[PDB]
RNA sequence: GGUGAAAUUCUUGGAUUUAUUGAAGACUAACUACUGCGAAAGCAUUUGCCAAGGACGUUUUCAUUAAUCAAGAACGAAAGUUAGGGGAUCGAAGAUGAUCAGAUACCGUCGUAGUCUUAACCAUAAACUAUGCCGACUAGGGAUCGGGUGGUGUUUUGACCCACUCGGCACCUUACGAGAAAUCAAAGUCUUUGGGUUCUGGGGGGAGUAUGGUCGCAAGGCUGAAACUUAAAGGAAUUG
RNA sequence: UUGACAUUGUGAAGAGACGUUUC
RNA sequence: GAUGAUG
């Protein structure tokens, strides 16, 4: 199946029961201007690139 | 004598030759002697007069209607019962109406009733007190009545009968193809007991 | 130019339907659930599961010939919650990105005037 | 102790208030003591409101938007972080947020 | 969920859109746009027969749609197959509607709501049912932050706007009632009739759905079509 | 105990004390 | 389908979902508020009919006819009772799935009496404002409901706007005053103790029990003790 | 109680088999 | 908004 990569481009918070999920807003490096929340599960800066293996899942919030 | 409501006589006047002729009707409650009764396709809708079924709106209560036009009055003759309208069909000439008993029935329009209800009504809400008032009433009427309970009976006389103890011995349930002399107790009974619920019509 | 559907989203918690239909509402053009898309019995309902239905929805709907669908968005109502769950917004997303065109939107769910008895008690859902 | 004067409702001049439901446990409570509020929303998230545009057969259609009242009893409007425990002297507050 | 059914019959395929067509429903002569979509049905096989299952569907339509315009966007009205011809299906109006939205936004508290209903018949022996809702509005310079009315008002203004729907209905036809519903006609005649009781607002012929229709004359139908 | 319910208890009781002298009626 | 997760249960004999039409009973949403009415219980869709009521306006009329009450009387939520009708929803009992050490409970699904109406009983509630009724007097501020007066105010008789007044539902600030305190425009004008009048209480338990009357079809309601036991029960605030 | 045959004729449609026709 | 008895 196709991957898709993406650039964070902020870092709005932690979340989970433990603070072991980040959460991120990115922009999708082909057709930029399309903009996702999504989780992360290890340590994450801007300007990182994250592997996306399904494009269209929009993240919940804990709080 | 032996019928609950009361009687009407009413006289109409022969159409074809000079006589007066005398017609036995069922009287309903507000009918009073004297009164002009009007029988026809054009008469008006008070109580007592005798129209066509397609004639009158919905929700009107008749009685004595018949069930085809004829047979001079079949269905609404006890004391106290009537007969609701609910519907008709002018395509197909028919009319739906609901009876005493709460079935539905089609009937056709052309056929006749009278409006209003049976007189003489709450007449079973009243307790026989005394085995003789059941007597003078099946006096007038037929012999059916003292009852005697088949279980009471010896083995030759009914399903029932005999027995150390008064007992059925088998379920009172009878099919209906049961022929004549097995047919005593509950003929083609859907179901048994103390109804609890709604009517489930 | 376009050919017109109508499509149903009864997005109630505990599952979420998504069904196109003519514009006369008699014969359906397609069917499905989230329910059919997930195995757990609680995740029947989510966002997720209401987005692969609306996928399939918008794949069968190319083929049978509908181009564009309106849409109307329902909850359970009655005497029930009346608030769409968690699903409704992702149909309604993911018909719009398999390049279905959207015409009108509307919430259709049935509201009682004043109505029968509601379950549950005087007291409530003790919990 | 009398722990408020309105006896934590709002009925005065009357005998009797007919009774409403909550939205999440079906409890039974006087309308005049339920906890009230009025949900608006847009029919289409806000993550979602651009695609919708996309998609749009017609040019510059306005969105809907979903109209709800919502009842909750006290302990429902308490879990939820409707209301909350409130200090004597800021209990008195009628004012909104 | 996928691996939960337990039984799939009581006891111990093909595609079906190979064998169905479309049609194309055709509004009536009072609205603009005739065109209005189109609509599957199975093929006229023996036992069966495309009409027999045409007959009596609705669709229902935007008005804007049927005008050319999206201002009103906020009413709906409903079509009846009457006729198939060849391979297009005609249609008579059935009733109207607003959309839910609409409604809901004008149900503001610090108001009185009066609404009001009629039934009456058409000229051409149809039987409808119209309803209207009006609102209380606040007066310019107004600094009471309420406007509402007491009941001896919405009696009057109740009383008014039945007189006018009766009067309106009857004497018109079912198309000069649409042609009087699309231009909005009656909500400027009640505000002019209830300006001497109380000002108001939001006043709207809400929805109209008919109750009994004449027996089918083909004639009819034709008249709105050619 | 609650209140209601002890009086219910002796409801319950006193509807028996009831009826065993009748008996003796 | 249901839950926090599930199971019983319904489904290839077509369930759930969609369209068109029809029947039955109940209910009166949003508008709905520190707003209205009624002796209280209570009263919310339209219109017609029957009788009734507060406040206001009044240079009408009568002239002490009045206030409050043992006994006696009418009305009196829900549940409950007797007999017809109705019986859709919800649902004491009952039956079932789950949870658990048990779960004859909370949770899920069915479901009888009941829920609704007519006739006749019942006479109770945190029936609460836990605050009896009539009367006079004592501080500040504003908002609202009904009537009336003045402003030919201002937009088009009505709706608004400013001032004023009588009668209501209430509300904000303060302590002359009251109180054990919480708090109170009455719970003030009470050791400076007296405007008229009715009802109830006398430490906690036993006990609203036994017994005798009286009322009810019954469930029960009103009236209602003693022996004996006991040093504390209780009200409002304070620090942990 | 249910099936078949006779009482038992006459005009239309849909389908079917090697023009005639049986459901 | 799973469970959690007692000294």
């Amino acid at each position: 199946t196709p991957v898709t990569l993406a650039k964070v481009i902020k870092v709005l918070g932690r979340t989970g029961s433990r603070g072991g999920v980040t959460q991120v807003r990115v922009e999708f490096l082909e057709d930029t201007s399309r903009t996702i929340v999504r989780n992360v599960k290890g340590p994450v800066r801007e300007n990182d690139i994250l592997v996306l293996m399904e494009s269209e899942r929009e993240a919940r919030r804990l709080r | 004598s032996g019928r609950g409501a009361p009687l009407a006589k009413v006289v109409f006047r022969d159409p074809y030759k000079y006589r007066l002729r005398e017609e036995i009707f069922i009287a309903n409650e507000g009918v009073h002697t004297g009164q002009f009764i009007y029988a026809g396709k054009k008469a008006s809708l008070n109580v007592g007069n005798v129209l066509p079924l397609g004639s009158v709106p919905e929700g009107t209560i008749v009685s004595n209607v018949e069930e085809k036009p004829g047979d001079r009055g079949a269905l609404a003759r006890a004391s106290g019962n009537y007969v609701i309208i609910i519907g008709h069909n002018p395509d197909e000439n028919k009319t739906r109406v609901r009876l005493p008993s709460g079935a539905k029935k089609v009937i056709s329009s052309d056929a006749r009733g009278v409006i209003g209800v049976i007189a003489g009504g709450g007449r079973v809400d009243k307790p026989l007190l005394k085995a003789g008032r059941a007597f003078h009433k099946y006096r007038l009427k037929r012999n059916s009545w003292p009852k005697t309970r088949g279980v009471a009976m010896n083995p030759v006389d009914h399903p029932h009968g005999g027995g150390n103890h008064q007992h059925i011995g088998k379920a009172s349930t009878i099919s209906r193809g049961a022929v004549s002399g097995q047919k005593a107790g509950l003929i083609a009974a859907r179901r048994t007991g103390l109804l609890r619920g709604s009517q489930k019509t | 130019s376009q050919v017109f559907g109508v499509a149903r989203i009864y997005a109630s918690f505990n599952d979420t339907f998504v069904h196109v239909t003519d514009l006369s509402g008699k014969e359906t053009i397609a069917r499905v659930t989230g329910g059919m898309k997930v195995k757990a019995d609680r995740d029947e309902s989510s966002p997720y599961a209401a987005m692969l239905a609306a996928q399939d929805v918008a794949a069968k709907c190319k083929e049978v010939g509908i181009t564009a669908v309106h849409v109307k968005i329902r909850a359970t109502g009655g005497t029930r919650t009346k608030t769409p769950g968690p699903g409704g917004q992702a149909a309604l997303r993911a018909l719009a990105r398999s390049g279905l065109r959207i015409g009108r939107i509307e919430d259709v769910t049935p509201v009682p005037s004043d109505s029968t008895r509601k379950k549950g008690g005087r007291r409530g859902r003790r919990l | 102790p009398k722990k408020r004067a309105s006896n934590g409702r709002n009925k005065k001049g009357r005998g009797h208030v007919k009774p409403v439901r909550c939205v999440n446990c079906s409890k039974s409570i006087p309308k005049d003591k339920a906890i009230k509020r009025m949900a608006i929303r847009n029919i289409v998230e806000a993550a979602a409101v651009r695609d919708l545009s996309e998609a749009s057969v017609y040019p510059e259609y306005a969105l809907p938007k979903t109209y709800n009242k919502l009842h909750y009893c006290v302990s429902c409007a308490i879990h939820a972080r409707i209301v909350r425990v409130r200090s004597r002297e800021d209990r008195k507050n009628r004012a909104p947020p | 969920a996928v691996g939960k059914n337990k039984r799939l019959s009581k006891g111990k395929v093909v595609d079906p859109f190979t064998r169905k067509e479309w049609f194309d429903i055709k509004a009536p002569s009072t609205f603009e746009n005739r065109n209005v979509g189109k609509t599957l049905v199975n093929k006229s096989t023996g036992l069966k027969s495309a009409s027999d299952a045409l007959k009596g569907r609705v669709v229902e339509v935007c008005l804007a749609d049927l005008q050319g315009s999206e201002d009103h966007s906020f009413r709906k009205i409903k079509l009846r197959v009457d006729e198939v011809q060849g391979k297009n299906l005609l249609t008579n109006f059935h009733g109207m509607d607003f959309t839910t939205d609409k409604l809901r936004s004008m149900v503001r508290k610090w108001q009185t709501l009066i609404e009001a209903n009629v039934t009456v018949k058409t000229s051409d022996d149809y039987v409808l049912r119209i309803f209207a809702i009006a609102f209380t509005r606040k007066q310019a310079n107004q600094v009471k932050r309420h406007s509402y009315a007491q009941s001896s008002h919405i009696r009057a203004i109740r009383k008014v706007i039945s007189e006018i729907l009766t009067k309106e209905v009857q004497g018109s036809t079912l198309a000069q009632l649409t042609s009087k519903l699309i231009p909005e006609v009656i909500n400027k005649e009640i505000e002019n009739a209830t300006k001497d009781i109380f000002p108001l607002q939001n006043i709207h012929v809400r929805k109209v759905k008919l109750l009994k229709q004449p027996k089918f004359d083909v004639g009819a139908l034709m008249a709105l079509h050619g | 105990m609650r209140a209601k319910w002890r009086k219910k208890r002796t409801r319950r009781l006193k509807r028996k004390r009831r009826k065993v002298r009748a008996r003796s009626k």
